């Protein structure tokens, strides 16, 4: 389950704010994404995040 | 920029901040209407901020201009990060001492060349600390061999390493797309690395000298 994976910033050095499902908190939180090599637990909005991972 | 120093208000006139509701990448002004940055900094709704020092406070020397076009290199590979370069056309031309363009290189720089890297990225190797003002770093260009030894099978002909093998001084999240200027010419674009300021893991930059033709022609036909 990719929704249970920790957020992945990646090697690139941008500072792009994305969302990830935090199964421990039971909610989608923000994190800094570097701009490349995103894993699946990386969403552009909280709504996308909840729709895909909500309740995982 | 980890291990750097405060540049000083408007001492790096060609440095721009790419804003999408917040600063997410840097860029360099190459003429009154064009900016060069990294391809991985591609985002919709980009606003370019010129003449910035403290990115959180309006100080009076700024010019915020929206991008009208964003051209990512046709061969950019998001997996290998090869050809990590992008051109952004400003909706209107900037008014050029605090805002100025940087010259494109006539030739490639050699290992050992000292360059100035700048940005508003994270200043901590372990942790998070985003600055208000522009940070600067002098780092030498490293040899292709050591670069390739640090990142086995990841360095292409279009990338170069710069920094210190000891670690402690490096570019970091939020610096992407920014300039690496050596001898007054734009030689690199902040691109990627393994963590920030780690020992034996210098930063990797887009080698600008290989794209000068593409840049000049692309600017002219758009
Ligand atoms: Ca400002």
């Amino acid at each position: 389950d990719f929704c249970l994976e920790p957020p992945y910033t990646g090697p690139c050095t941008a500072r792009i704010i994305r969302y990830f499902y935090n199964a421990k908190a039971g909610l989608c939180q923000t994190f800094v994404y570097g701009g490349c090599r995103a894993k699946r637990n990386n969403f552009k909005s909280a709504e996308d995040c909840l729709r895909t991972c909500g309740g995982a | 920029i980890v291990g750097g120093y405060t540049c000083g208000a408007n001492t790096v006139p060609y440095q721009v901040s790419l804003n999408s509701g917040y600063h997410f990448c840097g860029g360099s002004l190459i003429n009154s209407q064009w900016v060069v940055s990294a391809a991985h900094c591609y985002k919709s709704g980009i606003q370019v901020r010129l003449g910035e020092d403290n990115i959180n406070v309006v100080e009076g020397n700024e010019q915020f201009i929206s991008a009208s076009k964003s051209i990512v290199h046709p061969s950019y590979n998001s997996n290998t990060l090869n050809n990590d370069i992008m051109l952004i056309k400003l909706k209107s031309a900037a008014s050029l001492s605090r805002v100025a363009s940087i010259s494109l290189p006539t030739s490639c720089a050699s290992a050992g060349t000292q360059c100035l890297i700048s940005g508003w990225g994270n200043t901590k190797s372990s942790g998070t600390s985003y600055p208000d003002v522009l940070k600067c770093l002098k780092a030498p260009i490293l040899s292709d061999s050591s670069c390739k030894s640090a990142y086995p099978g990841q360095i292409t002909s279009n990338m170069f390493c710069a920094g210190y093998l000891e670690g402690g001084k490096d570019s970091c999240q939020g610096d992407s797309g920014g300039p690496v200027v050596c001898s007054g010419k734009l030689q690199g674009i902040v691109s990627w690395g393994s963590g920030c300021a780690q020992k034996n893991k210098p930063g990797v930059y887009t080698k600008v000298c290989n794209y000068v033709s593409w840049i000049k022609q692309t600017i002219a036909s758009n």
